[PDB]
């Protein structure tokens, strides 16, 4: 695996796997 | 409001599997 910033594809990417069909509330840090 | 660590630093696939929703 790789250790670096995850705010941007890649953070989605994360959940993409764990929460890939769980939809993960990824949206704006509001 | 919790990405704010993930996104702003780096954690692990087993702390962002709570991040399900």
């Amino acid at each position: 695996f790789v250790n670096q910033h995850l705010c941007s594809s890649d953070l989605v990417e994360a959940l993409y796997l764990v929460c890939g069909e769980r939809g993960f509330f990824y949206t704006k840090p509001t | 409001g919790i990405v704010e660590q993930c996104c702003t630093s780096i954690c692990s696939l087993y702390q962002l599997e709570n991040y399900c929703n």
